[PDB]
RNA sequence: CAUCGGUUCUGGCGGGGGGAUAAAGGCCCAGGGAAUGUGGCUCCUCCGGGAGUGUUAUAGCCCUGGGUGUAAUACCCUCGC
RNA sequence: AACGCGACGAUACUACCCGCACGUUGUAGACGUAUAAGAAUAGGCUCCGGCCUCGUAUCCUAGCAGGCGAUUCCUCCGCCGGCCUCGAAGUGGCCGUCGGUAAUUCGCGUAUUGCAAUUUAGACACGCGCGGGAUCAAAUCCUUUGCAGACGACUUAGAUGUG
């Protein structure tokens, strides 16, 4: 798969700019100035180009969302964007719900639905450089084995002349990309419901 | 078999200068110890081995028979 | 026991898929994309409808 | 084996005070050049005869020429060659225009065939068929069939091996 | 009942069958040897295109349409030149396409320098004539 | 129609005839002199 | 025997190692070679033995660790091609390595060699080496069974170019007609004299 | 104006210096000549002279191009390759490198 | 031993028509068209006479020679198909539990499809679906028999054959367990 | 570059000798013979061709002897340019 | 893939783009570095007449390394612009202006590089120059956070704020 282009919505928050900076208290936040005029010029020409080049040559049409991370508790002001795949219908009825999309807030409950069993993807908890005892669960040597007894006593008895990519070895344990699947939705709750 | 599928370790044919050496002098030795069998051998040998003869196939046989039979019949006669 | 990766499992998963699960989820599907579709609706040079241009190497340099 | 001629070799033992006019005895012997029709002839006197080389003399040696290498005859050749089994007979037909390709032919098909080398090969006739009556094996009768007209189906075009790439893909209908 | 069979037809190697050699003289098939060889006779008055009695392997040979007709098996020089004259087989092998691609061939082998510098002007003027020519022809359609 | 059974009762098989691939080389009639005379000869 | 820039192979009726001996000494001799449609490419024998050899090829592999130096095996059929072709090559030498980078691979025909004239290697074609009767496989088969992920893209993007290609030898047929009518009109307006002289020279 | 070509050499690729199996001799350079296949088509390049042209970095004496010279010898193999000597043995980094195989000297 | 010319013969009915083009095999009669590529065998194809279709090999090993008598029966069974087409009868037995056939033709596909039930007292629905271009239907004239006809004498059979072996007896001593679905007759429809 | 010397590789040309004074072969002469039997004749057909009879006829072939002939050519050896 | 690739945003300067002005700048190696059917190979191609071993082909190819002026021709080539078209790693077609142009023929010039000596001539990339057009950006240290952490690294926040 290859990207082929990407188009823009005409104004985009500040939370979403702050994705592109590392030091946007100090910028001039100029990101998206230059593009934001393609809706000006010429009456968005380039801009309907690019949607009719992704009508006629693209199989697969993604949508840009990103979080509104100013609503939640989190001292975060940086929010995080994702390309989320629009299935069914035509390609061209995948680039015409995408540009009704843009600028517009999508809640939870248009997307899942009480009752449905959905995926979660996520980095797990970090636990720093750990042993083979808690990041492979291997057995405790006996009490006051010299040398240590957190460890695995033989790493290598046999041939190859080398510690082999199976043995467990200590290192980083946690922090680590999951997918994790088969999970059911017990309620999707509404903000503005005093009683949720 | 699944060999197809799952093939497992090849057979060398890379063959070993040790392996090599051992074969060829067990080779001379099979040599000289048929030789020597061949000396000591008690079993009966005759003098002149059986013939063949003219194959049937040989579409001049009769002919060869023929010829055969007026060569002994003159080599009586002479003698 | 029968493997996860059995042909009978297989097929009858495909069956409990086709017959059982199938026509629940098309159901969900369709009052998801029509909520989310509420939501939604609520010269060709100069005009952009012919695609023009836009404004390591596959062969060697000749 | 080789670019074969034919060979009349004519041979005697030495005369003496007892037999002061020998035996003259004639050998038609299949070799490349003389020196190895005159070994040859020596081998088999020596296999027959008991008549060794230093003993004897060679009288004649002379090249049988074919009368008709332009004519299309059938050959039968019985022969008899040697295996680690022991000596085995055989009558095999070859389709030739002289009795010496015919022989080069049957040492080739013997070599083909049953791994046999010219060291364990006696020829003990050539004939040429008189009639096709004669002719008995299939292989050759399939040729002397009446009207006998073939194609040459899938032939691989003859192209220049030095010539390494060619722009239009070959035919084989001719 | 209709049969359509599309399939080939090649030529076939026959007494009397007329084969090109490789240095482009003919013969005439006497008599089959094999399914690899035939005796050949090429009686022809041509120096070109002679060649005498003997084997010729069919792979360093080529199958031409012409065909004696009703030539005897095992025929001799005599009877092959007397059924070669009557035939005709040089006015028809003159006729075929690969003695106009041969005589071709050896008509471009055989120039000269001047000759090729002839042959690029004079080429160059007709060319100039098939060029309007295709002009007139693509202007009016 | 047919007439007879096939045994495995693949009913529409043809009448086949026998595989001789070398059928045709030789007579009938020169085949039973060759049989006379190799007679004789044995 | 010629010289030229690029040479461009079509792969389809080749046989893999005869096309790769034959393109690795055109390579060392410094010639230039792009080969298209390498799931085109033929093996002799049975599919069943070319599969049971890529098992073989698969099960080999550096026992300490995966990730380093062990034979890293490549499904897409240019590399299969390419691993063919680099067996022939001292490749782990500069002037081998130089002649490797004179190399070009592509499974179908991509931009722009499908405007550009392919060649064939009748040393090589399968038409005209194999005995008929005898069995082959093609090696997109091959790496569509040992995982290449790509035959269906591939196969729809050759219908694509074919369906272009029958368009453009539409055009072709048609300018050829209007050339051999230019011919004719036109071979009246000649001066006689140039047309014998012509024809006697053989043109 | 002129649209032609001004080539009055045979182009030509070095190959490989005159070797056995391991052993490589530089003082004999093995050349493809461009469309000579066998021996008797080679015979024709015999004495002719063979000059590589290549490019160095300074300018010596108004060029930044430098010329080694040599002739052609004998034939080599059956296919047309032919052996040459030059003043100097040419570079190893050639393998696969172009030469100017002249016209002269002519018997022509 | 390489033999110069082999050749066989197919007579063709005055009711068909064969086209032959590339070794792809078209056979048409009165009760439709069949089609065949035999293309992976060596054969030249002829009109040696009027209704009559000739094969041969040339310079061909004993195999090649041989190969040409599965070409004329597999071209000889295409012709009976498409006039006299083929017949299966089958024939499905138990002991205590009836066996239940339902037939049914799927207009998405165009194919028949058989479902078994009941096979020994089992709750599983068996499906069997059809080759196309064959007609399954229940006979009215005996007692538990299903018909297979078509014109595709391999179509028709290899569908009996997969409703005789998805009605297998598993761990059973079928000594005592005779139950299943068997090919009872084969011969033409006409 | 020309004219030479030494060594060597390679291409072409003119002669001589030998053998069965090559064997063949062409064209004549005189005999003999046969089939994978030409013409003719007879009998069947799908009218395309088959089957039979018999020795050159409206094709030809094989064997022997002779003449042209000390023919040519191949192969081997050899004298030169 | 830390020496595989794509899309996009903003890009201050000596950075970027355009025109020409050249390189003691480089490059496994220009010298006509010309040429798109697909498919079969016990069959194909076609202009529908016929044709197919064969790229031994076709195109192009003359002039100071190619001048100047005619005679003559409307053929071929190239840059720009318009409209279409081309996504497998994106480029061709038509029309128009302008410039060049032996298909025919001729005049004036070529010498002297001295009897050969790469025929210094192509393409891409890089750099130094002007003359114009276009644009006013970020990152890191630091302070901070604890979704992180041996140390680096990572998630954050720091410019007026829902800080």
């Amino acid at each position: 798969l290859r990207s082929l282009t990407t188009v823009w919505a005409e104004h985009l928050s500040d939370e979403v700019k702050r994705r592109f900076y590392k030091n946007w208290y100090k910028s001039k936040k100029k990101a998206f100035t230059k593009y934001a005029k393609k809706y000006a010029e010429n009456n968005g020409a380039s801009i309907t180009r690019e949607l009719e080049r992704i009508k006629k040559y693209c199989t697969v049409v993604r949508v840009l969302a990103h979080t509104q991370i100013r609503k939640t508790p989190l001292k975060q002001k940086k929010a995080h964007l994702m390309e989320i795949q629009i299935n069914g219908g035509s390609v061209a009825d995948k680039v015409e719900f995408g540009r009704s999309l843009f600028e517009k807030p999508v809640t939870i409950d248009t997307i899942f639905e009480k009752d449905e069993m959905i995926d979660v993807i996520a980095v797990t908890k970090g636990h720093g450089f750990v042993g083979v005892t808690a990041r492979w669960g291997t057995k405790k040597l006996p009490r006051k084995t010299h040398k240590g007894l957190r460890k695995v006593a033989c790493i290598g008895a046999w041939h190859p002349s080398h510690v082999q990519w199976t043995v467990a070895r200590a290192g980083q344990m946690g922090y680590h990309h999951r997918t994790s699947v088969n999970h059911k939705i017990y309620r999707i709750g509404k903000g503005d419901d005093e009683a949720n | 078999a699944g060999t197809i599928n799952k093939p497992k370790k090849p057979t060398s044919k890379r063959k070993t200068t040790r392996l090599r050496a051992k074969i060829s002098k067990r080779a001379a030795e099979k040599k000289r110890k048929e030789r020597k069998l061949a000396r000591k051998n008690p079993e009966w040998r005759s003098k002149l081995k059986k013939d063949p003869g003219i194959p049937n196939l040989f579409p001049y046989k009769e002919r060869l028979l023929q010829q055969i039979e007026e060569e002994r019949i003159r080599r009586k006669e002479e003698l | 026991a029968k493997s996860a990766r059995a042909s009978r499992i297989k097929e009858n998963h495909q069956r409990f898929k086709k017959n059982i699960a199938g026509p629940v989820e098309a159901a969900r599907l369709e009052r998801l994309s029509a909520k989310l579709m509420a939501i939604a609706q609520a010269s060709g040079v100069k005009s952009g409808k012919s695609i023009g241009r836009k404004d390591s190497s596959i062969v060697f340099p000749m | 084996m080789g670019r074969l001629q034919e060979y009349q070799v004519i041979g005697r033992h030495l005369p003496t005070e007892a037999n002061p006019n020998p035996a003259l005895y004639r050998m038609r012997i299949f070799a490349p050049n003389e020196v190895v029709a005159k070994s040859r002839f020596w081998y088999f006197l020596r296999g027959l005869k008991k008549v060794k080389k230093a003993t004897g003399e060679i009288v004649s040696v002379n090249v049988i020429s074919e009368k008709h290498p332009l004519k299309v005859k059938n050959f039968g050749i019985w022969l008899r060659y040697d295996s680690r089994s022991g000596t085995h007979n055989m009558y095999k037909e070859y389709r030739e225009t002289s009795r010496v390709a015919a022989v080069e032919a049957m040492y080739a098909d013997m070599a083909a065939r049953h791994r046999a080398r010219f060291r364990s090969i006696h020829i003990l006739k050539v004939v040429e068929l008189e009639k096709t009556e004669d002719v008995k094996r299939p292989y050759i009768k399939q040729l002397v069939a009446k009207n006998l007209s073939f194609p040459l189906p899938h032939r691989v075009p003859k192209i220049s091996t030095k010539k390494i790439f060619s722009a239009k893909r070959p035919s084989t209908f001719s | 009942a209709e049969i359509n069979v599309e399939a080939t037809s090649w030529r076939r190697v026959e007494v009397g069958r007329v084969l090109k050699l490789e240095n482009g003289s003919l013969a005439a098939i006497v008599e089959i040897i094999d399914h690899k060889r035939v005796l050949a006779d090429g009686p022809s008055s041509d120096p070109k295109l002679a060649t005498p009695r003997g084997i010729v392997p069919l792979s360093r040979a080529l199958l031409t349409p012409i065909v004696i007709p009703k030539l005897p098996r095992g025929a001799r020089t005599g009877a092959v030149k007397k059924a070669w004259e009557a035939y005709g087989v040089d006015a028809k092998w003159k006729e075929t396409n690969w003695a106009k691609k041969q005589l071709q061939q050896e008509r471009r082998q055989s120039l000269t320098d001047f000759d090729r510098f002839k042959v690029m002007r004079l080429k160059k003027q007709r060319r100039f004539e098939e060029r309007k020519a295709l002009a007139k022809i693509k202007a009016a359609a | 129609k047919n007439l007879g059974m096939r045994k495995n009762g693949q009913v529409w098989l043809p009448a086949k005839k026998a595989f001789r691939p070398t059928k045709g080389l030789t007579s009938w009639e020169l085949r039973v002199k060759k049989r006379q005379e190799q007679a004789a000869m044995k | 025997s010629s010289f030229e820039s690029v040479v461009v192979i079509d792969g389809k009726g080749h046989l893999l190692g005869r096309l790769a001996s034959i393109v690795a000494k055109q390579l060392l001799s410094g010639q230039k070679i792009v080969v298209v449609r390498c799931e085109a490419l033929n093996i002799s024998g049975e599919f069943f033995r070319a599969k049971l050899k890529y098992h073989a090829y698969l099960r080999k592999m550096t026992r300490y660790n995966p990730t380093r130096g062990g034979p890293f095996h490549f499904r897409a059929p240019s590399r299969i091609f390419y691993k063919a072709v680099r067996g022939m090559i001292p490749h782990k030498t500069a002037r081998g390595a130089a002649a490797l980078e004179r190399l070009k691979v592509f499974e179908g025909v991509p931009p722009p060699y499908d405007k550009k004239k392919k060649m064939v290697v009748p040393q090589a074609l399968r038409v005209l080496r194999l005995q008929p009767g005898r069995k082959y496989c093609t090696v997109g088969r091959l790496s569509h069974e040992v995982g290449w992920k790509y035959q269906d893209v591939v196969a729809r993007l050759e219908e694509r170019r074919k369906a272009k290609g029958a368009a453009y030898y539409e055009r072709k047929k048609l300018a050829a007609r209007q050339l051999s009518e230019a011919k004719k009109a036109a071979a009246a307006k000649v001066d006689p004299k140039v047309s014998e002289a012509l024809a006697a020279y053989g043109y | 104006p002129s649209e032609a070509g001004h080539r009055l050499y045979v182009k030509g690729r070095h190959l490989s210096y005159q070797r056995g199996r391991r052993n490589t001799h530089p003082k004999t350079s093995l050349i493809k000549i461009e469309g000579v296949d066998d021996t008797a088509a080679a015979n024709f390049y015999l004495g002719k002279r063979v000059a590589y042209v290549y490019r160095a970095q300074k300018e010596v004496r108004g060029t930044k191009i430098r010329v080694i010279w040599g002739k052609i010898t004998r034939p080599h193999g059956n296919s047309g390759v032919v052996r040459a000597k030059f003043t100097h043995p040419l570079p190893a980094r050639s393998f696969g490198a172009s030469v100017r195989i002249m016209l002269y000297p002519s018997s022509i | 031993m390489r033999y110069i010319h082999s050749e066989e013969t197919i007579p063709v009915p005055e009711n068909v028509k064969v086209s032959i083009k590339s070794r792809l095999v078209t056979v048409e009669g009165p009760r439709g068209k069949l089609q065949k590529d035999l293309s992976h065998i060596a054969v030249n194809f002829s009109v040696v006479k009027k209704g009559v279709i000739g094969l041969e090999i040339h310079h061909g090993s004993r195999k090649d020679v041989a190969a040409l008598r599965t070409v004329r029966t597999i071209i000889n069974n295409m012709i009976i198909g498409v006039t006299k087409g083929f017949k299966y009868k089958m024939r499905y037995v138990y002991a205590h539990f009836p066996i239940n056939v339902n037939v049914e033709k799927n207009a998405e596909t165009g194919c028949y499809e058989v479902e078994i039930r009941n096979f020994i007292g089992e709750k599983i629905v068996r499906k069997v679906v059809m080759a196309p271009g064959v007609e399954v239907e229940i006979s009215k004239a005996q007692k538990d028999e299903l018909i297979l006809s078509g014109n595709s004498l391999e179509a028709v059979s290899q569908s009996a054959a997969d409703i005789q072996q998805i009605c297998k007896v598993r761990n059973k001593d079928i000594r005592k367990f005779l139950d299943g679905i068997y090919v009872s007759e084969k011969g033409n429809i006409v």
